[PDB]
């Protein structure tokens, strides 16, 4: 999160820190959020050989009672995900065990198929990514305000599509998401409306987020049969 | 672009 | 809450304790729950000249850093609230400023026109009411399990309607809600299905709760315009 | 029937 602020400790109990072993066998990390006791939502480009889920944390370097580290039982990257174009970048992770909805851990309601967000609205991105281009991933959970822009502000991204994606972040500001924030939710009025997908290497906004409402039917099917 |  | 148990401190961060100055200038109290950073849902009969909301408290007589006392700037009593028959006893309260999310303060997702829970389902009622007919209001947040009953179980209640209200509480038990619990939420699976409305002076269950799903449309309208 |  760039230009953000540190979140209040355990104020967003649905946030998940993901440690990934990529298919290329590289060690990586992403953000994510719990939408049901045994299902975490995140970005498809965070898929891999194995994945661990850490819930109930604020500072990933400080172990606390609220900590709940769960293994991922099954990965559900969107069937139409395209790594080259980075399209349909959304994934559902079924946990080996159900998380305990006690203190520090809770779920996050997601947007309805026809309850999406209109340009102009100010939402909040939340993740564990880098606080800047050459800065390290933040130990503490961060959050920053970002405005939804008209799809035209993202025409410089040759593979962008307003239907399944969102154009977020006033280009005149530094506020934005970056490496490590993928899978994190974009909230507007306490509801997850998007998922951080990709950004510009120099961190200049806006950025692209997966529009959750567009995949509501697919998400429901997974949660229905699992 | 770069996928985060 | 009669015959229930103390809640885990801060385990239900949406609970609100309302201090009211009734229209006839008397001092009273009710329960409620935060459904949006600046909106509290409670019972309509809890309306008055002024109201203040206390969030982030477990024991109301023990101040903590998680305490947030906010004034209500606007009362949204249901349009067709019927004082005498106690119908449409539901109310939304707009706070002067949005509450800050912390480990002790969060929101509660409400039921949608359908998800309504079926008879037989055991839910939990939460409030700061009296622990028994002749006992004082509880200092600490209380919780109690109660079953949804066939609407016939509430036949002795002259104006009970199965569509907008729920009949809750095995009449063979002492488990029940009571004075001070009004406005409290009735949660099933972690989803707010109802609002404590009225009881028998002798505390014999069942009690009557307002069926949230039945007013979803009205709730949504108020939230969109405020 | 008494409103709580």
């Amino acid at each position: 999160i760039i230009g953000g602020t540190e979140c209040r400790p355990h104020a967003r109990p649905y946030m998940a820190y993901l440690e990934i072993v990529t298919p290329e066998n590289h060690l990586s990390a992403c953000s994510g959020f719990l939408i049901r006791r045994n299902f975490v939502m995140t970005a498809a480009h965070c898929a891999g050989r194995s994945i661990t889920v850490l819930l109930g944390a604020h500072n990933k370097k400080v172990k606390e009672d609220t900590w709940q580290k769960l293994e991922v039982e099954k990965q559900f990257p969107h069937p139409k995900y395209d790594d080259r174009l980075v399209l349909n970048d959304i994934m559902l992770l079924k946990l080996k065990e159900k998380a305990n909805l006690t203190l520090g851990v809770g779920t996050l309601p997601i947007s309805a198929k026809s309850n999406s967000i209109p340009p102009g609205r100010v939402c909040r991105a939340v993740g564990w990514g880098r606080t800047n281009v050459n800065e390290p991933p933040s130990d503490t959970l961060q959050e920053v305000k970002m405005r939804i822009l008209d799809p035209q502000a993202c025409k410089h991204f040759e593979d962008f599509h307003q239907e399944p994606q969102l154009c977020v972040g006033n280009p005149k500001k530094i506020r934005n998401v970056y490496k490590g924030d993928s899978g994190g939710p974009l909230l507007c009025a306490g509801i997850a409306q998007g998922i951080a997908s990709y950004v510009l290497r120099n961190a200049k906004p806006p950025s692209v987020f997966t529009r959750i409402s567009h995949y509501r039917p697919w998400i429901n099917k997974i949660l229905r049969e699992n | 672009a770069a996928p985060a």
